[PDB]
């Protein structure tokens, strides 16, 4: 693979080869991949074989997920990026308790 | 000693651009 | 995504943020997601791409894995949590030997 | 060292109350 | 969830709650789960939302996965177990170079 | 340091004896 | 299961017995299995369940992830192996910044 | 402290020389 706009992996913390779950809200479909970052700003491109999970117009949803001991599983805050219908980010942040954004 | 995973991040509701099947890369 | 009652993710011992595996037991649907806490008492909540995965009744089962050595492993023993029709914990234990209850 | 994996926990049979496809959050 | 003769259990080294990868080589079905132990003899039991995943009759194949270091891995041999049509072992063995068995 | 993950074991082949839906346990 | 060249395994610094997601271009199937070696040249073998995610002459693109800390992931790359269509690599190097090979 | 997991290599488009459901080893 999933090709996106360097700008939105900055914004969510997301690396570069970052392992990534890509959910599609359209279709249901779920899947694991890795990331490659572009400089092409907006793009969001499903490579090799996700292509056949997907549709150009799909909202797709894009998970990291990491390992924590349990102390400091207890205050981490997740980070969120939401953006538009050009996938410009609109907002980024942390979740705080009960789902609060 | 007992590790366990939350979500790190995530990227909500981004659109599709492209699916590029034969993708050389 | 998937938000849960926080009377249910504390039985559970489930955090807020959590990765968690998601089995439907009436169409046999399993996947991955993350929790949301709600303080709405019963609340079992599949948002997003996982909506298409259940419809409102079906019943599910949530768990959530952890990293052990070896040693620490031997003697770890899960916690279980039962729901009533209303997702009111009935039965929080902890499983024994050949999944005693 | 060796990692293995356990069931940490499970929530058995809930109901599902609500299915939001288009959730902002 | 399987519920699984204890037997199997110890020949393979796979723990009571174990998280294993199931996959059925009649359907082609893959998924994963966690185990429980059984003393009733040759029992290979789905139980939940796994029932639909499988018929009494079909072939299993019951993995357990572990994290090692680099230099670890390079040395480490797999634990095989075979069995018979009863589900009893036939052979314990562990993995040779090139899938020797 | 890295981890990578491998095979731990297998049990090859084994016959489902039952299938169980409604199991409470 | 996945029996592979011994030569790509190399080549790709996947070891045998390591866990590997396998996606199939043709058909969008995608799985995770471990991989075994074979001697024989140009051989990529799916043995057992994965046999019913794949025909012979299908395009694959076999995948291996590891953990890192934070400080090591931002300089990590991985590894690519190309192939041409007799499984004799054309190609092995490491990704350079935004997909770059 | 905090795991995140990479890709670590890949062989990029391997075409499949042979199926074999009933293997044993």
């Amino acid at each position: 693979x999933i090709s996106i706009d360097e700008k939105l992996l900055q914004a969510s913390g997301i690396l570069e080869y970052e392992k990534v779950q890509v959910v599609n809200v359209n279709n249901g479909a779920r899947f694991e991949t890795y990331t490659i970052a572009t400089q092409e700003e907006g793009v969001v491109c499903l490579n090799g074989a996700a292509a056949r999970l997907a549709e150009v117009g799909d909202k797709v949803i894009i998970m990291s997920y990491a390992d924590f001991n349990e102390e400091e599983a207890k205050t981490f805050k997740p980070k969120v990026v939401f953006v538009d219908e050009n996938n410009t980010a609109t907002k980024i942040t942390n979740y705080e308790k009960h789902g609060a954004i | 000693a007992m590790n366990i995973t939350l979500l790190k991040s995530k990227i909500h509701r981004a659109s599709v651009t492209e699916a590029r099947l034969d993708y050389i890369g």
